[PDB]
């Protein structure tokens, strides 16, 4: 007795398999997920029959396919996402000031403060799993964003996070590679020195919250005993990430795009999201409150970007 | 021998090349064709990378296949 | 080759190393000295992440530069 189902890894390719009945799952795909649920331990049901089933890469056609959906060379990658995904189902995703959050569950204020963020920046996804899912989550649906991101970043359910950190790792899988930036650090002697710097690194910043300090100047300590200037010379990007540890910091209106807030120790904290339109929307998970401005212990500020040059001078010393 | 090289933003390029040459020479080809630096260059097929050494007649690559090219930049 | 590390309290602090010597190493032998895990340590050169993969040569980190000593968020 013998029974077809299909087995994928992208949900695109539905791979026909005549399944034993007598033997599990597991002793034919491997690990087997049926609509997330594990089912590598139990024997087929007639119930199954004609169901599609989520299995990990067993060959050159399934790692090939998983590889062009997921992009990553991580055979264990669907296992994490739909440890994952089990969880993120529950979680609720309501609509907050024309943006999708999260209710505040399992400590998931980071991955809603990198949704809210996301969804106000203008990136493409590489990774046709992740870009669909961000349109879903962008709609209301981000169960299987949330499960992607966790997968992506190698972090379990219910585990505290950084946003930057995060945010590194899914902008990994983003669309920046005409992104460029280009600063220069000048000293007393050691006269003007040039560096350019592309993709995710031409977009991230940790040390100053303001993106104007960044082309005004900042105090580097450098090898002549002398603080040096860093400033920033060429910015072709979309969007800038300004980090910095968590500090006090002002944020006026149409200064930033939008903004995250770290509230706490670096044992434990919870984040809020701050995002500016008419007044200033502050975002905690699925409570919303307006302000006129915020001072508080701000970790990283989102600015909009499109081409910039400068008006700086070097002197050869 | 013709060949696909694409990016993972798809940014895709063809190679006329033959199963005897080997990633070096893809590479090597690559860099003659857009100018990226073979150090840089990290290929991928059947969603296995590839060794610098083993040539396509080894990875199972026929004629039309598309190699995926991801970039390791130095630093 | 001695190299600056500058905590958050403003602290700084001198490690010997080499350029051979990886992300991973420097960020360990803090631990020795600070008593801080590498797990939750996080090293920026002049505002730049720098991760465990690559080395000090890989980043251009040359003799007596100064990088910033930073901790994860635990959000
Ligand atoms: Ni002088």
């Amino acid at each position: 007795k013998t029974i077809k189902v299909f087995t994928t890894v992208d949900n695109t390719n539905l791979h026909t398999q005549l399944v034993d009945m007598s033997m599990t799952y597991g002793q034919q795909f491997g690990p087997t997920y049926l609509d997330g649920a594990d089912v590598t331990k139990i024997k087929p049901h007639v119930n199954h029959e004609g169901k599609t089933f989520f299995v990990l890469p067993s060959d050159d056609t399934l790692r090939s396919e998983a590889f062009e959906y997921y992009h990553t060379l991580d055979e264990s990658f669907l296992g994490r996402y739909m440890s994952a995904l089990n969880h993120t189902k529950k979680w609720k995703f309501p609509q907050v000031g024309g943006l999708t959050s999260i209710k505040w569950a399992d400590n998931n204020c980071y991955l809603s403060s990198v949704l809210l963020a996301l969804q106000q920046l203008e990136v493409k996804f590489n990774a046709p799993a992740l870009q669909e899912a961000y349109y879903r989550a962008r709609a209301g649906d981000a169960a299987n964003f949330c499960a992607l991101i966790l997968a992506y970043s190698n972090k379990t359910v219910g585990e505290l996070g950084d946003v930057r950190e995060t945010m590194t790792h899914l902008l990994q899988h983003a669309n920046l590679e005409s992104a460029k930036r280009v600063l220069n650090v000048v000293c007393k002697h050691c006269g003007q020195k040039t560096t350019t710097l592309t993709g995710v690194e031409a977009v991230m910043y940790m040390g100053t919250l303001s993106y104007d300090n960044l082309k005004t100047g900042v105090s580097i300590p450098c090898v002549c005993g002398r603080d040096a200037t860093q400033y920033l010379v060429q910015q072709e990007s979309s969007f800038v990430m300004m980090s910095a540890p968590p500090a006090e910091y002002k944020l006026q209106q149409g200064t930033f795009l939008c903004a995250n807030e770290y509230t706490g120790n670096y044992q434990c904290g919870h984040y809020t999201h701050i995002t500016a339109k008419e007044t200033l929307y502050r975002i905690d998970g699925a409570h919303l409150t307006k302000m006129s401005e915020y001072k508080g212990p701000v970790t990283d500020v989102f600015y909009k970007e499109t081409s910039y040059t400068t008006t700086i001078k070097p002197l050869e010393h | 021998m013709q060949i696909f090289v694409k990016t993972l933003t798809g940014k895709t390029i063809t190679l006329e090349v033959e199963p005897s040459d080997t990633i070096e020479n893809v590479k090597a080809k690559i860099q003659d064709k857009e100018g990226i630096p073979p150090d840089q260059q990290r290929l991928i097929f059947a969603g296995k990378q590839l060794e610098d050494g083993r040539t396509l007649s080894d990875y199972n690559i026929q004629k039309e296949s598309t190699l995926h090219l991801v970039l390791r930049l130095r630093g």
